[PDB]
């Protein structure tokens, strides 16, 4: 087990640039070289840069070519990669990998981080509950839930009940929309019935907002 | 057209050789990895004491498997050393000497004269001093001397001409050698 | 002319049909140099001397056959004959092994059949029966299981030593001894060779191998060289035109002396230069540097065979 | 420049099954290839090297073949823990190029989408956002047809929608299509309807709300 | 009608001994040569020993790696070759191949390649 | 002494490809020439001088000079990708050596 190590994730608006460190502990740092990887989400891997033994040989990717820059400190045994002239297309998750020669595969990776690239401003977000109505009763059992919206940037978690109503619930995966927010909502399928006297608390728990907003949903009627 | 001969070196007729080998905590040497006394230019007792200590090489220390499956007891995290070398084993040594401008009597050529059968034969060739793969001029010695053993002395090297990926017990030479007889016979 | 041909003089190799076939008699010399082509030569005196029935030399004829040692020089022109192929137009004889004879140590003598070898008074060729093969010291013929068919590969045969010759031009009987008289101080060491007197010496030590270059003219012997200097004088006499008409056979002697004689039939360069040219037989040349002449001792010498070969010798007991 | 394709861009299969996939090449690369794999939400892992070799810690079951612009990885029994999106290397020379990559995913029974709606609420009407959404429950496989006819008519680009992974428990997905409008265009339509058409749907199945009713 | 079967190989412990066997039939077994040539995964083809026959006397030879560790003899009434492997090292898994020659007559000229058998030496 | 071979070579369907195995031990001896297609045993191509056995065609060639031997096949074609290996025997006339081995694909 090899390991390494790894920091520099967050968000940044766009023109800047960006650092991130990985450093290692486990073999001769002085005999090997260092590569990058990026994971857009949703999508595929994709090659970034390499770095070999001596500062030599260095090569980069066809399309972020002279723009990036990857070194190493032989002493702290660390390497440092700049992102210079960011664009709002660079999102992606990172991660840190190793080899012998600059031109073999990989053996080890790291745990990766997430660099986040838009032009809005953090900003926490307000929740409006879905009601059930006798439009959705199906068979005695309808569905309820939240609508997080307008929060950027990540994450966001939804808690049902503190916890409590913690079966038969889905959250999904947010969306960025065309202002440049992301959004996403939660749900769970429960019997008729219990809309009528067992109500339900939903916390949403965003940590950088400084905000803990948690709501209660009532039913509505649609039927005028 | 002969070519107006600048300084001269030697590229050998080189083949790459790696050797590897395990060493448990219990060696003596491992305690808690590999130890920060051993660098590029260092040497092993543990590999094949046919190894010509004065030869060009490369060296390097690693954490390897750990457990009762690979031979160290205790299940002891052990630690791994490895070592890849070229050397000539039939002296086929060139004596190389750029063309810098070419008189009547294309760019960056060179003369590649051998020394045994003394064929002639003309190629492009870097400059003396620099380790560019894929061209002529990867392993450069001074002398002939130097070059029908490859003494670390006064030879010049990219390590990575030669390939290595461990595994529990080996190593792999893997080869990025280019020969410069491919190049220069059909170009004759 | 002078250029090495990697092919076949005029006939491609055979396919035969039955090792119990009669080897015919023939008349051209076109006709038995194809014959020469097909190892046909080799195939008669593994029956005269050896008792073998079967063709030799199957899918490969002369092309394919061994020489020890390996690196030969005069094996590529084709226009070049070794003495088996000599043989076979009455310019020497070959001449049966025997008990008192010595094999050289070194050569690869595993699995062979025939093999011959120049001696200091001669040439001498061992050979093998039907079924059998040599072992490595060369000594007994003993059963082997990949001579069942009887048409065996052309790698069954060795012929030592790189050799090729040409007919000689008679020399008085007078000068090979006053040649002799010299060529005794460039090996003063040695006093036999083969068995016979080189130098009038008591005792000698046991035989060894000894390396050496040499030229014959006949008489009694060889005459053996130290340092020498030899070149090449072209002619282009009749001998070097031989001729095939494409679809059946060489051309019949009476044709072929025809076309040699009337120049009449169709020609190359070198066959319209020297005598005109008019299916028919289109005659040509044979890729060989063509004729030797060696210098030693001033007075120049044509020799009837030269060559580089391997020998026994002994040295003076001190 | 060099590209690398892999082929299919989807497979599925039960626990045992033998899977193939494959990589081709517009170039011969030699034998300069290797595999990688990523479980859901994890750095990845290497498996096979060098076009032909293992690597060490890895279960024997997987292997690969190949030469030149033919390249293949076969898994001979494949189980649920082997379910992540497999990725084609080469490192014959710079740049180096990743593939597109194949995933896995289980093979399982059909089940029927509920389709539910839920018009607007009143607290976004006086901020002033018009959020029309329609979700789906419990459909495979995963391709879905979600349409909207507002006043029977149909909108461009307005409209997203997110699935929900693979589930642990019975591998079935679910959706939400959205739409985001103004508030002038939400007086301005009378029924909104959303119809699913699936493969395991024996018809298009639709429901709609009317702003009269809310 | 010519076979060569290899048969006795399995995995040994580091330190341990095993017996090969190369067995053939369809011709004559009296007179040819056999060897053994081994090679590794990534690894070429490397030379070990040799059996001749009686008409020289079957003398051996191994190379200095093989030589002090391994043995190779022949029966002629089985018509089999058997190699015999002491004191195994890491350095030896690989597939093993017995060589014979049988129209193509001489020394080093193998003709004939067995199907091989495989040797595993790890703990 | 020892053989050395190219570590690999390759040339595209339709012309003559040339493979060469050196060693000072070929002066007096030949070698012998052998094929692999990765996964299989192997089969030999070429002994003796120019000897090719019934099964394999005529269109190989072998042919040797100094201390250098040279296996040579014209009219590449798509199925013949295999490794090859050259075999003779040492100064000593007790072993036998074998050589590196070249790697041969069709582009
Ligand atoms: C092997 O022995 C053979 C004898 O059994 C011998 O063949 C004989 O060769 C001589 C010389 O060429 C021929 O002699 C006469 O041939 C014709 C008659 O057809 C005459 O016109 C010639 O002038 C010559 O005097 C024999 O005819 C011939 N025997 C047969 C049956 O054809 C072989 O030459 C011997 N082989 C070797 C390699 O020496
Ligand atoms: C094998 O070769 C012998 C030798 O030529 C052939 O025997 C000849 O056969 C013909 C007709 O059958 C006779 O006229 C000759 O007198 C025979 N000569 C001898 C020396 O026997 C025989 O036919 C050949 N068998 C084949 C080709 O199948």
């Amino acid at each position: 087990q090899v390991q390494l190590v790894q920091s520099g994730g967050g968000v940044v608006k766009t023109g800047r640039s960006q650092r991130v460190s990985c450093a290692t502990s486990g073999f001769t740092f002085s005999s090997y070289a260092i590569h990058w990887v990026r994971q857009a989400p949703g999508k595929g891997l994709e090659w970034v840069a390499v770095i070999s033994y001596d500062g030599s040989n260095k090569y980069y990717a066809d399309s972020v070519k002279g723009r990036f820059t990857i070194s190493r400190d032989s002493s702290k045994n660390t390497v440092y990669l700049q992102m210079n002239s960011l664009r709002t297309e660079d999102t992606a998750v990172y991660y840190c990998a190793r080899s012998q020669a600059s031109w073999q595969a990989f053996d080890y990776w790291g745990q990766g981080t997430l660099v986040t690239v838009s032009s809005a401003s953090t900003k926490g977000p307000s929740v409006f509950p879905l009601a059930p109505s006798s439009k959705s009763t199906s068979g005695g059992t309808a569905a309820l839930g939240c609508l997080v919206k307008d929060y950027f940037p990540e994450p966001v978690t939804v808690s049902w009940n503190s916890g409590a109503l913690t079966s038969g619930v889905h959250t999904f995966p947010a969306v960025l929309q065309s202002s440049g927010l992301y959004s996403l909502s939660s749900v769970v399928t429960v019997p008729s019935s219990s809309l009528g006297t067992q109500t339900y608390i939903c916390n949403v728990n965003h940590k950088p907002s400084n905000t803990k907003v948690d709501k209660k949903v009532e039913p509505k009627s649609c039927d005028k | 057209l002969k070519c107006k001969k600048s300084s001269s070196y030697f590229v050998p007729d080189a083949r790459s050789r790696c050797t590897s080998v395990r060493r448990c905590r219990w060696a003596g040497d491992c305690q808690s990895g590999c130890p920060p006394h051993f660098t590029s230019n260092s040497f092993s007792d543990d590999w094949a004491g046919k190894m010509d200590r004065a030869g060009l090489g490369f060296s390097g220390c690693s954490d390897g498997c750990g457990g009762a499956a690979c031979g160290c007891f205790n299940a002891a995290p052990s630690c791994i050393f490895w070592r890849k070398w070229v050397e000539n084993p039939h002296g086929i040594i060139w004596k190389v000497s750029p063309c810098v401008a070419w008189v009547p009597s294309l760019t960056d050529l060179c003369e590649i004269e051998e020394l045994k059968s003394k064929k002639l034969a003309l190629a492009p060739c870097n400059q003396a001093g620099m380790g560019v793969v894929g061209k002529v001029g990867e392993i450069q010695c001074s002398s002939e001397e130097s070059a029908r053993t490859i003494k670390k002395d006064g030879c010049i090297w990219n390590a990575d001409l030669v390939g290595i990926e461990l595994r529990v017990d080996d190593a792999v030479c893997y080869s990025k050698i280019t020969s410069v007889e491919a190049v220069a016979n059909y170009s004759a | 002319d002078g250029i090495q041909d990697s092919g076949p003089i005029i006939c491609a190799g055979p396919i035969h049909s039955n090792k119990s076939a009669d080897i015919p008699h023939l008349l051209g010399y076109s006709e038995k140099i194809c014959q020469i082509d097909r190892l046909i030569h080799v195939s008669s005196w593994l029956r005269n001397h050896s008792q073998f029935q079967g063709y030799v030399g199957q899918r490969g004829g002369r092309s394919q056959v061994s020489y020890y040692p390996a690196e030969n020089s005069y094996s590529r022109w084709s226009g070049l004959l070794s003495p088996c192929d000599a043989d076979w137009l009455g310019m020497l004889v070959v001449k049966k092994a025997k008990g008192s004879d010595m094999i050289v140590p070194g050569p690869s003598y595993k699995g062979k059949v025939f093999f011959e070898r120049p001696t200091f008074d001669g040439y001498v060729g061992w050979g093998c029966g039907s079924g059998k093969s040599r072992t490595e010291s060369g000594e007994l013929c003993s059963s082997d299981s990949g001579t069942s068919s009887g048409l065996l590969p052309s790698d069954r045969v060795l012929w030592i030593g790189d050799v090729a010759c040409q007919p000689m031009t008679p020399i008085p009987e007078e000068t090979f001894l006053e040649l002799k008289s010299f060529s005794q101080s460039e090996f003063p060491d040695i006093c036999k060779i083969d068995g016979i007197v080189f130098n009038q010496c008591e005792g000698e030590s046991l035989p060894q191998p000894f390396d050496v270059a040499w030229m014959d003219v006949g008489h009694s012997h060889k005459i053996i060289m130290r340092e020498h200097k030899t070149k090449w004088v072209q002619e282009s006499s009749s001998k070097d035109f031989v001729c095939y008409k494409e679809g059946t056979g060489p051309c019949s002697e009476s044709e072929e002396k025809t076309c040699k004689t009337s120049g009449s039939c169709r020609g190359d360069m070198q066959f319209c230069k020297v005598a005109g040219c008019e299916a028919k037989c289109r005659c040509s040349l044979v890729h060989k540097p063509g004729e030797v002449v060696v210098s030693y001792g001033g007075m120049r010498v044509r020799p009837k065979c030269y060559g580089f070969s391997r020998m026994m010798a002994t040295l003076e007991v001190n | 420049d060099i590209q690398m394709t892999q082929s299919p861009s989807s497979l599925s299969a039960s626990v045992g099954d033998r899977v193939t996939i494959t990589c081709r090449a517009s170039q011969g690369v030699g034998t300069d290839l290797a595999w990688y794999q990523q479980k859901p939400g994890k750095a990845p892992n290497r498996l096979i090297f060098a076009a032909s070799n293992l690597q060490s810690g890895v279960p024997s079951r997987f292997s690969g073949s190949g030469s030149g612009t033919e390249f293949t990885l076969t898994i001979s029994s494949l189980q649920p823990e082997d379910f992540a999106t497999y990725y084609c290397l080469h490192h014959n020379s710079f740049p180096l190029a990743f593939g597109g990559g194949t995933k896995v995913e289980i093979k399982r029974t059909v089940a029927a989408p509920s389709v539910f709606i839920f018009p607007p609420s009143d607290e976004q009407l006086k901020s002033g956002t018009a959020s029309v959404v329609c979700l789906l429950n419990n459909f495979y496989p995963r391709e879905a047809k979600v349409q909207w006819k507002v006043d029977n008519a149909l909108q461009s680009g307005n409209s997203q929608e997110s699935v929900t992974e693979q589930d642990s428990k019975d591998s079935t997905y679910s959706l939400s299509s959205t739409l985001t409008l103004s508030k002038a265009d939400y007086e301005k339509h009378k029924v909104y309807a959303c119809e699913v058409t699936h493969q395991g749907l024996s018809s298009p199945v639709t429901k709609s709300f009317n702003r009269g009713e809310c």
